[PDB]
């Protein structure tokens, strides 16, 4: 459940299939955005996990797994930024800003896309009967 | 102050519940008691071997004596002011290393002084056995101290050995042609069928422990049990969060178990060193000064004064010896408590700073008044407790109890400590 | 697996059954690629675009002008088209604090129009998104309570009215809505 | 102490398979010593240590807790939580694997669905019953962890799924009236469409109830009425803060039967509501709550085992919508207002039965629920709003959703 | 870095080793 | 003389426990002592024949 290996797959396909050179930058920006979202999520989720561990309802090894993930995410972000610097000269000062924006922006876009499906779970749950034009036919 | 790379047991990441704590304490106790019985392969002191939880001819011949002696060494060092988590860690690792080197020294001392004698492979085997047998006890105490066990194992093991010896003196099933007071009395009441003759014979019983000693030890036990209940209570109130009114009690025995055990350890070391010095060299002025040995007991020397009294006869024989002995045994605990309270971390200054952190203040006393009263109460309480413990020990010795004089006292203090800890934790 | 189209420059998954996360990611990468193809500057700036904003405002004004003409059916379609354009043709690397308030200011007008027209479920869902993205005001809770009452959900109507009155207690319409909800629910039970 | 009116009518409706399930589930001494101290002590101590080390404090495995947390971490708020999603989370537990090391999680989901829908699995009944009887502890684990992450919607989802599993009926609009013992769905769903909860049902006469629900058997209609007039509907009387060093909420609920009319609040003598002020009382106030009798055995003719009722009360804030403490699961409450002695107090009569001879205002008992607020008093001076929920966990009765505000004035 | 079960295993193994030495001594004395 | 001077003031200062609490005290101390003594007695009584047999 990650957007990491997809960029590497695109790279191995680029090595042979002659894909356009901007698609690399596209996949790179996407991987960066996912890393930024994950970093924010973990920075915000540290305290509640720590409290649950201190109260003693989560176990022992999960906290160590968490602490390992916290730094693995950072190393992944650093590797991605290094690859970005490799891809274009003098292109790191702009990259972090572009990434911090696309993260939030595509999160909003997905949340807004979700209502086209969320509209029917309510119908199935409350057994409504809605005809055309969205009105109520009781 | 140097690098430390030694084996240790890992602490629990979360606080262990009560039931696992109890099970660990029980299993550690069973392991120690089993280790106590099994005798060595390469196959005297009465009160001290009982007060230091060691019996001769078994893997546990060394006992907790090296650890308690290292504790005495660091207490003496802190007394002369020769001395942050790093400082505590350095102090603890120093305690451990002096303990292990003292074990290494004590094993060789015992094997040189032992009746086994010099005539080598079996000798090295014996040294290795005693080394491992004491190292396991040190590790077990550290385990119970890390948090798995209720309290430090050093006190519990000695209390258990003393309680088992007390039970064995009364309920012994071995027959002599019975070793236990109650079983011998119950048998002789039936077979002899001469109650007036039977009682007058069983009551004194110069040969073996009698029922009289049992009644005396029960009496002194019940008496010393009530003394511990005494305490000094001072009311406190909170200032940061209002509505929190509490009570801070101060016990008459601020450090109950510590002083008598330290005194017993010091007596054991001095007696053993005097014995080996008197044995190694036949005649010397200083050797004869530190003590002379004859029929075995020490007499006419430095050890002659410090060794305990047997009964009221030795007391009424020479009064000067009794005077110097009582004064020494009282002053020793009196100075030992005031010195141990500092390094233990429970100084009036430390508890005053803890009050500052908590914010608890006296209802009617001002800011500095609390600290000035702590300095007025805590040291005097520690001194009086140290003196009272020695007084009760010498009194029980005069009473002629069946066990060691201070043994019953140690049992009471340890049992009450563990009971109060379990009550405070709950469950 | 995944096959790369040649002329369209879109990455397409060629497997028969792909999980959901991979589909969302491939859609995002398609959008980013098609946008980078249109954006010709090598070093792009988070500075927003102007022609897109002008055309969005033009469509929105052409849709809002139907209020003067009393045309309440095609204005909804026009506002929906404008929101769809501002959702699709706005490259994802454009600023957040300028893409959020435009969406909100158009979506609120769409909600008012749809709630006047008669459709209720769509209005309630739009209100739920608008209130979940971080906008809590008495200008949203009253309409959400109106929708939950009109499409026959009473317990959540009471819960929402109470949450609303616990943020603007001096309001004058939330109390009317609360009284109506209490009466209708006391009928729903007894 | 608390009369239990279902210990007789519970075992008369349960099927036979569930009954049979609930019924079903010289050198010799030295060698002996060497054995008993080399192969018995270390082995047993190691087993007990491993067992008591793996299990989490709440009573669940470690793999199960790790799975619940790794499912709540990556949870997009775009998905609306229904019962199916929580059942899908539960089909990944680890304590279901040790029971049947061959079955796969999809089989577990299919079994749980075959239970909730009141459908037959045929061959794996003694497995479906095991997993359903185990599901309770897992659901309390999930509820506690969800309240830990400060997430409310999954908490309400968990309580609703627990109600659904206990009563064996899928969550629907008119479900309070399908949790009854014997109703035929294909008749009630199609004929009437305005009877949605117990009160509106009792508004009708006695024979009309049978005519609507379609069972037409007096010896069977009296049974369904004795089940439909004995599940507890709550109602509040007085509820506000109290300010000791740690504030704690005090509620005054009036456990009523779904048939009795409304009694005005002003008729309360105000004596049962107040609290006595004593030294022992001001020390630990919850001693009064810890006294009341226990709750009877629920009417769960399709839960394998037997259970006592409960009341899962959880408090949440009103400025953003997050849970701020673990859910306090109260257990003891006085069901004395339900008994058959005060049957004269009916709704259909409409004669203002409050001014009746047997009406005794000092006869009704009025329970009490106390929730420790667990969080310190805010340092600001003003208003702070809250919202306390008291969700039931065995029936589909009425519950509490009230907003109570603290006015810190200093 | 030692766990409690390790300490218990060491202690029981040492007791076992001592008793084993005793019993091998006895069987060697009784045999020859 | 100063030592006993402070000691007598402190002992006059401290409180005296009640008789009822002493009953619970002796009960708990007695049950604990009986427990530890029984454990010690059993472990001593079992290891006599094994120590005679082995050595």
């Amino acid at each position: 459940n990650d957007a990491h290996d997809l960029y590497f797959q695109i790279k191995e396909m680029s090595e042979n299939e002659k894909i356009h050179e901007k698609v690399l930058k596209a996949a790179l920006l996407n991987r960066g955005a996912e890393s930024v979202r994950r970093s924010l999520k973990l920075k915000e989720l540290a305290p509640q996990i720590n409290l649950l561990y201190k109260n003693g309802s989560i176990g022992e090894d999960y906290w160590k797994r968490f602490e390992t993930e916290v730094k693995l995410i950072e190393l992944e972000f650093k590797d991605t930024l290094q690859e970005a610097e490799r891809l274009q000269p003098g292109w790191v000062q702009l990259f972090v800003m572009v990434c911090k924006e696309i993260c939030f922006n595509q999160a909003l876009s997905r949340r807004y896309q979700s209502i086209l499906k969320r509209k029917e779970v309510c119908i199935k749950e409350w057994e409504l009967k809605i005809n055309n034009d969205g009105r109520l036919v009781n | 102050p140097f690098e430390s790379f030694l084996p240790e047991v890992i602490a629990p990441e979360r606080k262990v519940p009560y039931n696992q704590k109890l099970i660990w304490t029980g299993v550690s106790l069973l392991i120690f008691l089993i280790l106590g019985q099994i005798p060595l392969y390469g196959i005297p002191l009465y009160w001290l071997r009982a007060m230091l939880a060691s019996n001769r001819g078994t893997l546990l011949e060394l006992g907790v004596s090296p650890i308690i002696t290292s504790s005495m060494i660091f207490q003496f060092l802190q007394g002369t002011q020769l001395l942050s988590k790093q400082d505590r860690e350095l102090f603890q690792i120093a305690q451990k290393v002096c303990a292990i080197i003292l074990i290494l020294g004590q094993a060789l001392v015992v094997v040189m002084t032992g009746n086994y004698g010099a005539p080598l492979p079996i000798c090295l085997l014996l040294i290795f056995q005693l080394m491992f047998a004491s190292l396991i006890v040190m590790l077990l105490d550290e385990l119970l101290s890390k948090g798995y066990g209720l309290g430090s194992g050093i006190s519990l093991f000695t209390a258990t050995n003393i309680a088992e010896q007390i039970f064995w003196r009364a309920f012994a099933p071995t027959t002599v042609n019975f070793e236990g007071a109650v079983i011998a009395f119950f048998h002789l009441l039936a077979v002899r069928k001469d109650k007036k003759r039977a009682l007058v014979e069983a009551f004194y019983r110069t040969n073996l422990p009698n029922m009289f000693q049992v009644l005396m030890t029960v009496a002194i036990f019940l008496f010393v049990l009530y003394l511990q209940g005494f305490r000094y209570e001072l009311p406190i109130r909170s200032t940061k969060v209002r509505g929190q009114i509490g009570i801070y009690p101060i016990k008459l025995f601020y450090t109950s178990n510590t002083p008598i055990m330290l005194q017993s350890a010091l007596t054991s070391n001095i007696f053993l060193i005097s014995q080996i010095l008197f044995q190694k060299y036949p005649t010397n002025p200083l050797i004869r000064l530190i003590g002379v040995w004859g029929i075995q007991m020490a007499l006419s020397g430095l050890a002659y004064y410090i060794q305990p009294l047997m009964s009221l006869s030795e007391a009424l024989l020479d009064p000067i010896k009794t005077i110097v002995y009582i004064t020494f045994v009282l002053g020793s605990c009196a100075v030992f408590s005031k010195t141990w309270i500092e390094i233990s971390g429970t100084s009036p200054r430390d508890i005053a700073k803890q009050f500052k952190d908590q914010g608890m203040v006296i209802n009617g006393k001002r800011e500095t008044s609390i600290y000035r009263e702590l300095k007025k109460i805590i040291p005097t309480a520690a001194a009086f407790g140290g003196a009272t413990i020695g007084a009760l020990s010498v009194g029980s010795d005069l009473l002629g109890t069946l066990g060691s004089g201070a043994s019953i006292l140690m049992a009471t203090t340890t049992i009450y400590g563990y009971y109060e800890a379990a009550a405070k934790e709950g469950g | 697996t995944l096959e790369y189209n040649a002329n369209s420059k879109l990455i397409t998954a060629s497997d028969a059954v792909v999980a959901l996360s991979t589909e969302t990611n491939i859609d995002q990468i398609n959008v980013l690629t098609t946008s980078l193809i249109g954006e010709t500057n090598p070093n792009f700036t988070p500075q927003p675009n102007e022609a897109l904003s002008k055309m969005i405002k033009g469509l929105f004004e052409s849709g809002m002008k139907n209020l003067q003409q009393k045309k309440l059916n095609e204005a909804l379609k026009n506002v929906s088209l404008a929101i769809e354009m501002a959702q699709r043709k706005r490259a994802p690397w454009e600023a957040f604090a300028i893409q959020l308030p435009e969406l909100h200011f158009m979506l609120r007008s769409k909600i008012d129009l749809c709630l006047i027209l008669g459709k209720h479920l769509e209005a309630l869902q739009d209100l739920d998104f608008l209130l979940g993205t971080g906008l809590i005001q008495p200008d949203v809770f009253v309409r959400k309570a109106d929708c939950l009452l009109k499409l026959r959900q009473w317990e959540e109507a009471r819960a929402t009215c109470e949450r609303g009155l616990a943020l603007a207690p001096e309001d004058m319409k939330l109390r009317a809505l609360l009284i109506e909800t209490a009466r209708n629910l006391a009928e729903y039970n007894g | 102490f608390n009369e239990e009116v279902f210990k007789n009518l519970n075992e008369e409706y349960t099927s036979d398979e569930i009954k049979q399930f609930r019924r079903k589930f010289s050198p010799l001494l030295v060698v002996c010593y060497v054995a008993l101290l080399g192969l018995i002590l270390p082995y047993f101590v190691s087993r007990w240590w491993a067992r008591t080390q793996s299990y989490t404090k709440k009573g669940i495995h470690n793999v199960t807790a790790s799975n619940f947390v790794s499912n709540l971490v990556n949870y997009k708020p775009s998905e609306i939580v229904t019962t199916d999603l929580i059942l899908h989370w539960l089909s990944f537990a680890h304590e279901f694997k040790q029971f049947f090391p061959d079955l796969q999680p999809t089989d577990f989901e299919k079994l749980l669905q075959d239970h909730i829908n009141r459908r037959d699995s045929g061959k794996l009944n003694n497995a479906k019953f095991r997993i359903v009887a185990k599901c309770h502890s897992l659901l309390h684990g999930l509820l506690d962890i969800a309240c830990g992450f400060r997430n409310l919607d999954i908490a309400l989802g968990a309580i609703n799924t627990f109600k659904c599993i206990v009563q064996a009926v899928p969550l629907t609009p008119n479900c309070q009236i399908l949790q009854l013992p014997n109703v035929d769905k294909e008749h009630f769903i199609t004929k009437t469409g305005d009877i949605h909860t117990l009160g509106k049902l009792f508004t009708l006469e006695d024979a009309k109830i049978g005519e609507v629900l379609g069972i037409k058997d007096q010896a069977k209609l009296n049974e369904t009425l004795r089940v439909a007039s004995h599940i507890p509907n709550l109602k509040i009387i007085k509820a506000d803060f109290l300010v000791p060093g740690r504030p704690y909420i005090s509620l005054k609920v009036l456990v009523r039967s779904a048939k009795q009319p409304l009694i005005p609040t002003s008729l309360i003598p105000e004596e049962n509501l107040t609290e006595p002020q004593d030294s022992e009382s001001q020390r630990d106030p919850f001693a009064m709550m810890s006294k009341q009798p226990l709750v009877p055995y629920s009417f769960a003719p399709f839960f394998p085992t037997k259970r006592r009722g409960s009341w899962c009360c959880l408090v949440s804030s009103q400025k953003d919508g997050k849970i701020l403490q673990t859910p306090i699961i109260i257990e003891k409450l006085s069901y004395k207002n339900l008994n058959d002695d005060k049957d004269f107090f009916d709704k259909r009569i409409k004669m203002d039965l409050t001014k009746h001879e047997k009406f005794d205002i000092n006869d009704w008992e009025i329970g009490t629920i106390k929730i420790p607020l667990g969080q310190p008093a805010p340092e600001t001076v003003g208003d702070f709003f809250f919202r306390v929920i008291v969700k039931s966990t065995d029936y589909f009765t009425t519950d509490l959703d009230i907003t109570m505000n603290m006015k810190v004035r200093d | 870095r030692v766990d409690p079960l390790v300490v218990l295993f060491l202690a029981v193994g040492f007791i076992f080793s001592v008793v084993a030495l005793h019993v091998i001594s006895k069987v060697a004395g009784k045999l020859f | 003389v100063e030592f006993v001077r402070e000691g007598t003031q402190f002992l006059a200062k401290c409180k005296k426990p009640d008789l009822k609490e002493y009953t619970k005290i002796v009960k708990a101390v007695g049950i604990g002592f009986i427990a530890v003594g029984i454990i010690g007695y059993a472990i001593k009584l079992i290891h006599i024949p094994i120590r005679y047999v082995i050595v």
